[PDB]
RNA sequence: CGCGACCUCAGAUCAGACGUGGCGACCCGCUGAAUUUAAGCAUAUUAGUCAGCGGAGGAAAAGAAACUAACCAGGAUUCCCUCAGUAACGGCGAGUGAACAGGGAAGAGCCCAGCGCCGAAUCCCCGCCCCGCGGCGGGGCGCGGGAAAUGUGGCGUACGGA
RNA sequence: GGCUAAAUACCGGCACGAGACCGAUAGUCAACAAGUACCGUAAGGGAAAGUUGAAAAGAACUUUGAAGAGAGAGUUCAAG
RNA sequence: AGCCUUGAAGCCUAGGGCGCGGGCCCGGGUGGAGCCGCCGCAGGUGCAGAUCUUGGUGGUAGUAGCAAAUAUUCAAACGAGAACUUUGAAGGCCGAAGUGGAGAAGGGUUCCAUGUGAACAGCAGUUGAACAUGGGUCAGUCGGUCCUGAGAGAUGGGCGA
RNA sequence: CGACUCUUAGCGGUGGAUCACUCGGCUCGUGCGUCGAUGAAGAACGCAGCUAGCUGCGAGAAUUAAUGUGAAUUGCAGGUUGAUCAUCGACACUUCGAACGCACUUGCGGCCCCGGGUUCCUCCCGGGGCUACGCCUGUCUGAGCGUCGCU
C-alpha cells in the first residue's frame, strides 16, 4: 500500500536486500556447494507472507 | 465443595463421570489459603498457618510468612533452612502441614498407597517392568 | 548524504554544521526502500555546494 | 515453483447429480 | 458462488507480525498472538504439540547469553582475575 | 592398543577432528621429517614446515634430489607449494602443484627464535625419554 | 480364545507398560560406581572400619525366623547403660545406638 | 601507524580522545572514497581504521571502569555493573560466613563429642 | 530404532473415494511430502515393522557347572596336537605340547 | 478544643533488598478423559494414564514411629531381590492387586513451641576507627535509631529434662 | 510444629566414550544454506537434495555458427 | 600362511557349463578398492500383486487442443533473423456508467534507465511486469499522529486448584 | 530388396538402480548438572573492500583487549616489538520481549543535571540520569465520633 508503517517498511526493506543473486567469487572458494541463490523470491510467484 | 467447572451439565462421557455437584477438592481449604497467600507474596516463604474464624460462606486463616532475605532470618542458623532454594513455594508443592495432610502420607498399614516418596512414586515403582539383563 | 535512520533533522543539521563547518538552510529527509535514511541538506547561500563537495571529495 | 496440491475433489456423483443415476 | 468469486473479497487482514515471537499470528481484533499469546506474560506452549515445541526451544536461536554461561561454567564462573601477563 | 578412555579410536570422529581442525592444529598436522643430516644434528625427528624452508619431494611425480624452497604453506588445503614443483596450465601459465608435507623432507630449517626454541624443547624431551629408557 | 488345555492365566499388560520399562544396562556401571564410592569412603576414614559401627545381635521377629539371628539397627540404651558407655560418646567411637530398642529378655 | 593497545594504556584521556577523533575523520574520508570510487588500498585500509577505533575505545573503557571500581572498592553499596556477576541463583546464596554459622547448642555438641579417630583389631 | 521414527507426521487417510489406496497421507501444503503416504512399514518414510526395542533379551546366563565343563573341555583339548593343529596353529617345531616355561 | 502516647490504616521516583519469565528428561502438588477391553454394554477396565494448571532442584520427595508385629520380637526414610500375580478387590465377570517378616545398597541423626529459670541476658540498621575487602564479613567505639515483654536469646524435647 | 545427607531417578542441557545398529527411498524431519524452501488467515503442516579427479591439471589455440551447439588440438591412468 | 591396482565389488553378455530346482561357477567386456569359501552365531534375510509407497518411463500422441468480447493493411528502421518490436500512413474499436485520468485495500520494487536473449512470458519476439546491473519516494500546511464511537481493557473489588 | 511391425544382439540416448564409500544419525553407557530485573529464552534489524544464504557478531558490530600459540588468511585484491588460530578471566553488548514512564503508532509525556540557546530569561535543540507492578525491613509524612492521658 502507499500507506505504510515503519515496521512493515523495514520488513520489506530486508526482503528486498536479501533478494540478490550470489556473487561470482563465492563459487571459486575451496569448499563450494552453492551454485545459485535458491531463496530468490519473485513477487508474482511467492507472496512474501503478510 | 468443588463443583465441576463444565458447561451447563454435560460431562461428555460415561455415567460415572456425570457427577458435577457433590464433588470435593483433594486439598483442604487451609492449604488453599496458604497457596493464595504465597502466590500473592512471591518473595516471602510460607511457614505454616492456622484457623482463626469461620462463617457459613467463609473460613479465615492467618498464614505465617517469612523473608528468606532479611538479616534476622538469613543470619540465624535455626531458621535459615527457609533461605535455601529448595523451599521456594512449599505451599504449591504440598510441603506445608496443611498441604502435607492432603497427600495421604505416613507410616504404617493405613498409608500403603504412598510408600515411596508419595502416591505418584508408589504408582510408578509398582507399575514398572524391571527387565533385567539376565532375566 | 546518507544518514543513520535514528536521526532528526536537528541532529543532521548539527552534524553537517560540525563536520564540514557550514551553515544549513533546511534538511529534508526520506527513508529509502533499501532502508537507509537520505538527507537533502540545503545550504545557506553564502556557501557553494560545489565548493564544499569539492572539499569533501565528491565530484 | 509451487508443487500443485492434489486435485480438489468437489463431488457430483451421489444423490444430487441427475445424470448418471441407477435404478433403486 | 462460495468458491472462486468469494476469494476476490479477501483484502482486509486478520493477523500481523507478533512483536514477541515474530510470526504473523497476532490477531488484530482480539489483540492476542495465536502462536505465543503475547499480552499474556507466559509463553503459550502445549504438550500435544510436540513438534511445535521443538521449533521454538532454547536450542533454536542464538543463545547469546546462555552459551557464554556454559563457557563460564566450565571454569567455575571466575570474576576479576586476569591471566599472568608476558 | 591404546588404553586412554578419552582418546577416540573411532574412524569418523578422528576424520572430523582432522578436516575441521583450526589453523594452529593444521600447523602441527602439516609437519615433515628432517633429513638425516639435520636429524643427526638437532636430535629431532620432525618439525612443522614453514614458508622459507628448503625441501625435497620424496614420493609422487615431482620427486627427486632437487632441493626446492617452499613458496607458501597453504594450511586450508593441507598442502604446500614448493619452488619448482609446478606444471603448465592450458593457457600457458604455470601453476604450483601442491605436495602434502609428509611426502617431503626438510634439508634446511628456517631458524628464528621460536624455531630454535621448538627444536631445543624437542631435543630436550627426546633426551629425557632416552634417559628414562636408560 | 483358548485352545485345548492350558493354564487360565492373566497377563498384567493391559496398561501402557512400554512407557514404564526399567532396563538394566546401568547395572555393571552401578556396580563400578558403588564400588568406587565404597573405596572412597574407606580411604576417607583411614583407620576406622570400612563397614561402619558395630551392630547388635538381634533376634528376628515372626515364628518363621526367631531361630535366626541378625545384625540390629543399634545398641539399646539399657545395653549402653549397663556396659558403661554414654549414648552420645557411643556414636563417637563407632558404636551404633538406637533409642527405640526395648529389652524384654 | 599500527595502533597497538599497549602503548595506548599509558597515555592520558585527552590524547586518547584526540586520537579517536583523528581516526573517526580518517574513517569518514575512507567511506567517501568507497562511495566515489577509489583505490583498492583505501578499501582495505577501512578495516584497519575500524579495528583501531575499536582498540582505542576499548582502552578508554578499560581505564574508565577500573578507575570506577578502584573508587567503589571499600564501599558497601557499589553500582550493579561493579558488583560480581555470576549466575542469578549463585548470587542469592548464603554468604561464605552465613554458611559457617552454627548455633550455640550445636557448637557445644561439637566441642563435647568429636568424632574420634579409632581402629579395631582383628 | 528410535521410538518416534516414522510417527512424527500428522496423517489421516483419505478414506474411500478419491481412487487412492487408503494409506495415511501427509496433510496439505505445497511441498512434495503432502498427500504422500506416511505411516506403515511399506511407505517411504514411515515406521518399519516391529521397531527394534532395547528390551530385547541380549544376555544369556549359563549354569556355572556348564561354564566350568566348557573350560575343562577347552583345556583338555589344548593338550592334543591333532586338535591344536586342526584349530590351525603352526606347531610342528614345538618341543612338547603342554608347553610349560620357567617362572622367569 | 490543643498536645501526647498507643492501636489500626494509608501515601511516597523514600533507604536497601526480594518475586515476576524461561526450560521442563527426571521430581512435587492438583485436575483429569475417551479411544480400548468386557467378543453388546451402563459398574468395572484403559486409569490417577493422555491432554490441562501450578512449583522446584541437581536430584526432588520421603524421613528419625500417634510403625510393624503377636516373636525368644524387630526399629527413620529411600532403592534392589523376594514376598507375589500372593492376601484381597471385581456385572466375583473381564480384569485388577499390596504390605509385613527375610537378604542386600546406603546408613546420621536432630531442633522447636509449651513447662520453667536467668536484670532482654536477644536481633536489625546507621555514624567513626582497625583488618579484609569479585560470596560486605570480623573486632571495637557510639547518653545513635529501631524491633521485642501481644516474648528475643541461653539451658532444655519424650532417648526424659531442670 | 520443624530440619536432615547417602544409597535412588534423568529420552532436556554441557562434555565425553562405545556399538554383532543404519548406510542417502535406510538412519532423526533434517549426512547438504533443515524446522530451510514451500503451503495455510491462523493454530499448524513441512520437503527434495551426498560422490569429477590424486591434483583443476576445469579443455589455451584454430575453425563453422547470431549464439546455444559442434569439429580439431590439449590435460589426465582415464573425459569410455 | 584365502583372493585382489599383473585389477575387488557391482553391471553387460548371440560365450562354456553344472544342478530336478532354489541357484552357482567359469570366459569376454565395463569398472576402479575392496571381497569371498568353510565351522558356528545373529537378524530389519528372499515379492508379481496389497485401488501397495517413492522415483522414473510408455502407448494414447505429434493427439485433444492454442475458437467469448468485429480488424487489420502498406512502407521504412534497427537487427543474424520480423505476421507480432519501433516510426509513419491507412482502416477500425472502447465511445465520458470508457479499454480514459486519478485513488482506498492489497501487493512490494512490479516504478525508471541501460544491457541480455539461457530459462519463463502455452506461436514467436529485436519485446517484457523476465533476467543482470544501476538509479528513484524530499512536507509546520497531504495524511498519520490527537479525539472519541460501537466496542476493548487495567487498577480497587469479587471469584478461582 | 522396399516401408511398417516383432524378436535378438552391438553401440548411443533416457533414467538413476546397484556397488563401494560416509565430517550424519540411532541406541547404550559415563561425568557434569549451569538461565533470568547485574535483563533471560525467543524474536527484529543491522555488521565484511568485493557478501545473497549459512555461520559469527552488536554501532567497538565475520569482532576489542588479555593469555597461550608462533608465520599466516586466502576466492580475488590491499597491506617476530607478533601474523593466524585457539582459549577466553578484562571491556563492550542496537530494538522488542518477564519487558519496566504511558501506549505499542515507535506516538505522547513528567522530574533533575549538563552543553549550544543563554548571559538562570522563558522557551527551543542535543546529551545524560531517573520515571513498572507486587512485596519485606526501616524512614518520613499523615488519617481516624479506635482506646486512652494531660490541660
Ligand atoms: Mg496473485
Ligand atoms: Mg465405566
Ligand atoms: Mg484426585
Ligand atoms: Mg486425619
Ligand atoms: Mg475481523
Ligand atoms: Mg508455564
Ligand atoms: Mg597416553
Ligand atoms: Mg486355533
Ligand atoms: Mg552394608
Ligand atoms: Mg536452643
Ligand atoms: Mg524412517
Ligand atoms: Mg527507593
Ligand atoms: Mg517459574
Ligand atoms: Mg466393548
Ligand atoms: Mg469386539
Ligand atoms: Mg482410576
Ligand atoms: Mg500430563
Ligand atoms: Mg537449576
Ligand atoms: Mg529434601
Ligand atoms: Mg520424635
Ligand atoms: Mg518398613
Ligand atoms: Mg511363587
Ligand atoms: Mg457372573
Ligand atoms: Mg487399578
Ligand atoms: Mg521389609
Ligand atoms: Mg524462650
Ligand atoms: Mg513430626
Ligand atoms: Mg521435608
Ligand atoms: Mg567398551
Ligand atoms: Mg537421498
Ligand atoms: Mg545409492
Ligand atoms: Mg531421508
Ligand atoms: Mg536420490
Ligand atoms: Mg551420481
Ligand atoms: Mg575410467
Ligand atoms: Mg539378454
Ligand atoms: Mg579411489
Ligand atoms: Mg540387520
Ligand atoms: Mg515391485
Ligand atoms: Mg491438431
Ligand atoms: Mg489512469
Ligand atoms: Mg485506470
Ligand atoms: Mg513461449
Ligand atoms: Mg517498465
Ligand atoms: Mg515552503
Ligand atoms: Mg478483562
Ligand atoms: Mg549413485
Ligand atoms: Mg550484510
Ligand atoms: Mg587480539
Ligand atoms: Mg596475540
Ligand atoms: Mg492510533
Ligand atoms: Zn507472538
Amino acid at each position: 500500500s502507499s500507506h505504510k508503517t515503519f515496521r512493515i517498511k523495514r520488513f520489506l526493506a530486508k526482503k528486498q536486500k536479501q533478494n540478490r543473486p550470489i556473487p561470482q567469487w563465492i563459487w571459486m572458494k575451496t569448499g563450494n556447494k552453492i551454485r545459485y541463490n535458491s531463496k530468490r523470491r519473485h513477487w508474482r510467484r511467492t507472496k512474501l507472507g503478510l | 465443595g468443588r463443583k465441576r467447572p463444565v458447561p451447563k451439565g454435560a460431562t461428555y462421557g460415561k455415567p460415572v463421570h456425570h457427577g458435577v455437584n457433590q464433588l470435593k477438592f483433594a486439598r483442604s481449604l487451609q492449604s488453599v489459603a496458604e497457596e493464595r497467600a504465597g502466590r500473592h507474596c512471591g518473595a516471602l516463604r510460607v511457614l505454616n498457618s492456622y484457623w482463626v474464624g469461620e462463617d457459613s460462606t467463609y473460613k479465615f486463616f492467618e498464614v505465617i510468612l517469612i523473608d528468606p532475605f532479611h538479616k534476622a532470618i538469613r543470619r540465624n542458623p535455626d531458621t535459615q533452612w527457609i533461605t535455601k532454594p529448595v523451599h521456594k513455594h512449599r505451599e504449591m508443592r504440598g510441603l506445608t502441614s496443611a498441604g502435607r495432610k492432603s497427600r495421604g502420607l505416613g507410616k504404617g498399614h493405613k498409608f500403603h498407597h504412598t510408600i515411596g516418596g508419595s502416591r505418584r512414586a508408589a504408582w510408578r515403582r509398582r507399575n514398572t517392568l524391571q527387565l533385567h539383563r539376565y532375566r | 548524504f546518507i544518514v543513520d535512520v535514528k536521526a532528526n533533522k536537528h541532529q543532521i543539521k548539527q552534524a553537517v554544521k560540525k563536520l564540514y563547518d557550514i551553515d544549513v538552510a533546511k534538511v529534508n529527509t526520506l527513508i529509502r526502500p533499501d532502508g537507509e535514511k537520505k538527507a537533502y541538506v540545503r545550504l545557506a547561500p553564502d556557501y557553494d555546494a560545489l565548493d564544499v563537495a569539492n572539499k569533501i571529495g565528491i565530484i | 515453483d509451487p508443487v500443485p496440491y492434489q486435485p480438489p475433489f468437489l463431488c457430483q456423483w451421489g444423490r444430487h447429480q441427475p445424470a448418471w443415476k441407477p435404478l433403486m | 458462488t462460495k468458491g472462486t468469486s468469494s476469494f476476490g473479497k479477501r483484502r482486509n487482514k486478520t493477523h500481523t507480525l507478533c512483536r514477541r515471537c515474530g510470526s504473523k499470528a497476532y490477531h488484530l481484533q482480539k489483540s492476542t498472538c495465536g502462536k505465543c499469546g503475547y499480552p499474556a506474560k507466559r509463553k503459550r506452549k502445549y504438550n500435544w504439540s510436540a513438534k511445535a515445541k521443538r521449533r521454538n526451544t532454547t536450542g533454536t536461536g542464538r543463545m547469546r547469553h546462555l552459551k557464554i554461561v556454559y563457557r563460564r561454567f566450565r571454569h567455575g564462573f571466575r570474576e576479576g582475575t586476569t591471566p599472568k601477563p608476558k | 592398543m591404546k588404553f586412554n578412555p578419552f582418546v577416540t579410536s573411532d574412524r569418523s570422529k578422528n576424520r572430523k577432528r582432522h578436516f575441521n581442525a583450526p589453523s594452529h592444529i593444521r600447523r602441527k598436522i602439516m609437519s615433515s621429517p628432517l633429513s638425516k643430516e639435520l636429524r643427526q644434528k638437532y636430535n629431532v625427528r620432525s618439525m612443522p614446515i614453514r614458508k622459507d624452508d628448503e625441501v625435497q619431494v620424496v614420493r609422487g611425480h615431482y620427486k627427486g634430489q632437487q632441493i626446492g624452497k617452499v613458496v607458501q604453506v597453504y594450511r586450508k588445503k593441507y598442502v604446500i607449494y614448493i619452488e619448482r614443483v609446478q606444471r603448465e596450465k592450458a593457457n600457458g601459465t604455470t601453476v604450483h602443484v601442491g605436495i602434502h608435507p609428509s611426502k617431503v623432507v626438510i634439508t634446511r630449517l628456517k631458524l628464528d627464535k621460536d624455531r630454535k626454541k621448538i627444536l631445543e624443547r624437542k631435543a630436550k624431551s627426546r633426551q629425557v625419554g632416552k634417559e628414562k629408557g636408560k | 480364545a483358548p485352545s485345548r488345555n492350558g493354564m487360565i492365566l492373566k497377563p498384567h499388560f493391559h496398561k501402557d507398560w512400554q512407557r514404564r520399562v526399567a532396563t538394566w544396562f546401568n547395572q555393571p556401571a552401578r556396580k563400578i560406581r558403588r564400588r568406587k564410592a565404597r573405596q572412597a569412603r574407606a580411604r576417607r576414614i583411614a583407620p576406622r572400619p570400612a563397614a561402619g559401627p558395630i551392630r547388635p545381635i538381634v533376634r528376628c521377629p515372626t515364628v518363621r525366623y526367631h531361630t535366626k539371628v541378625r545384625a540390629g539397627r543399634g545398641f539399646s540404651l539399657e545395653e549402653l547403660r549397663v556396659a558403661g558407655i554414654h549414648k552420645k560418646v557411643a556414636r563417637t567411637i563407632g558404636i551404633s545406638v538406637d533409642p527405640r530398642r526395648r529389652n524384654k529378655s | 601507524a599500527k595502533i597497538k593497545a599497549r602503548d595506548l594504556r599509558g597515555k592520558k584521556k585527552e590524547e586518547l580522545l584526540k586520537q579517536l577523533d583523528d581516526l573517526k575523520v580518517e574513517l569518514s574520508q575512507l567511506r567517501v572514497a568507497k562511495v566515489t570510487g577509489g583505490a583498492a588500498s583505501k578499501l582495505s585500509k577501512i578495516r584497519v581504521v575500524r579495528k583501531s577505533i575499536a582498540r582505542v575505545l576499548t582502552v578508554i573503557n578499560q581505564t574508565q571502569k577500573e578507575n570506577l571500581r578502584k573508587f567503589y572498592k571499600g564501599k558497601k553499596y557499589k553500582p550493579l555493573d561493579l558488583r560480581p556477576k555470576k549466575t542469578r541463583a549463585m548470587r542469592r546464596r548464603l554468604n561464605k560466613h552465613e554458611e559457617s554459622l552454627k548455633t550455640k547448642k550445636q557448637q557445644r555438641k561439637e566441642r563435647l563429642y568429636p568424632l574420634r579417630k579409632y581402629a579395631v583389631k582383628a | 530404532v528410535s521410538e518416534l521414527a516414522g510417527h512424527q507426521t500428522s496423517a489421516e487417510s483419505w478414506g474411500t473415494g478419491r481412487a487412492v489406496a487408503r494409506i495415511p497421507r501427509v496433510r496439505g501444503g505445497g511441498t512434495h511430502r503432502s498427500g504422500q503416504g506416511a505411516f506403515g512399514n511399506m511407505c517411504r518414510g514411515g515406521r518399519m515393522f516391529a521397531p527394534t526395542k532395547t528390551w530385547r533379551r541380549w544376555h544369556r546366563r549359563v549354569n556355572t557347572t556348564q561354564k566350568r565343563y566348557a573350560i575343562c573341555s577347552a583345556l583338555a583339548a589344548s593338550a592334543l596336537p591333532a586338535l591344536v593343529m586342526s584349530k590351525g596353529h603352526r606347531i610342528e617345531e614345538v618341543p612338547e605340547l603342554p608347553l610349560v616355561v620357567e617362572d622367569k
